[PDB]
């Protein structure tokens, strides 16, 4: 194919950050747009 | 109002808000396409039991 | 009969009166929203209803091996190919009527004489 | 004195955006090993320039055993109120 496009690096996040600390989802149920930062 | 309520505190940080959701599947065009199906298939003829 | 939910908190709303405009507004009952009413019916209870005479009609129904098939003209595309099934209300009062859908165009005629 | 650390959500790293990805049986089983991960590279996200489309392709590393080419579907192209929060235990001494 043709460099019509823009393809970024995608790698993985080491493991030195990842051990003692829990990745979450957050969702808030809500027919609204709730954003902690200003809302 | 309640005196006590027992709290956990713990340490919490937002580090992102999702704005898109994605569907990772195979192309049907790749070569080794095909090797998926087979393994998928193999999962349903695997008896566990003894 | 139209249902109408609240914005603030996606409760049902329901009608109150306004006697300094005379108009029907539709209150939230938990956290005051209020809503004029674009229609004036609130209630409609049909004793005699034909609501549910095609359910079940999807974009596959031609699919189904057991429906029977029917050479009448399709009057909205002229195709001769057609899946027709009674009505599927099971109050022991409807007539036997036929509903014909069409596999080339997906619309739905009936054999009707009497009323159509 | 108990804790030595503030107790309140840190509201900074909030904007910033993140794509949640569906994985399959075969590529999560790999991907969520934590035995794994040591900032290799993964593969490259491609996304055409008019939009529409987006494509992963993983390296040679997969020993010809998985297929190189994957196709994102986009199951929601408008995501909203949905966040990412961490969890960490606090210093307990002063
Ligand atoms: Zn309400
Ligand atoms: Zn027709």
């Amino acid at each position: 194919d043709p460099n019509e496009y823009n393809e970024f690096p995608l790698r993985a996040i080491p493991k030195e950050d990842l051990e003692n600390m829990r990745t979450h989802l957050l969702k808030f149920q809500s027919k609204k747009k709730i954003n902690p930062v200003t809302d | 109002y309640i005196p006590y309520v027992k709290t956990i505190p713990k340490k919490t940080a937002i580090v992102g808000t999702v704005c898109h959701e994605c569907q990772v599947m195979p192309s049907m065009n790749d070569p080794n396409y095909h090797k998926i199906v087979e393994q998928r298939r193999n999962i349903v003829k695997l008896n566990n039991k003894e | 009969t139209t249902f109408r939910f609240c914005r603030d908190c996606n409760n049902m709303l329901y009608p109150r009166e306004d006697k300094e405009n005379n108009r029907l507004l539709f209150e939230c009952r938990t956290c005051s929203y209020v809503e004029e009413a674009g229609s004036p019916l609130v209630y409609r209870h049909e004793l005699i209803t034909n609501i549910g005479e095609t359910a079940g009609v999807v974009q596959d129904i031609g699919s189904d091996p057991t429906l029977p098939r029917s050479d009448r003209e399709c009057p909205k595309c002229h195709s001769r190919e057609n899946v027709f099934f009674q009505s599927q209300q099971r109050r022991k009062d409807t007539s036997m009527v036929l509903f014909f859908v069409c596999l080339s165009c997906s619309h739905i005629f009936t054999s009707d004489q009497k009323n159509k | 004195k108990v804790y030595e650390e503030s107790l309140d959500l840190d509201l900074e790293r909030s904007n910033r955006q993140v794509w949640l990805v569906r994985l399959p049986m075969f590529l999560a089983e790999k991907w969520r090993d934590r035995n794994n991960l040591h900032g290799q590279e993964l593969g490259k996200i491609r996304i055409n320039k008019d939009g529409s489309k987006i494509t992963l392709l993983l390296n040679e590393n997969d020993n010809d055993s998985i297929p190189h080419e994957y196709d994102l579907e986009l199951t929601k192209k408008v995501v909203e109120n949905e966040y990412v929060f961490t969890e960490q235990n606090l210093k307990k001494y002063q």
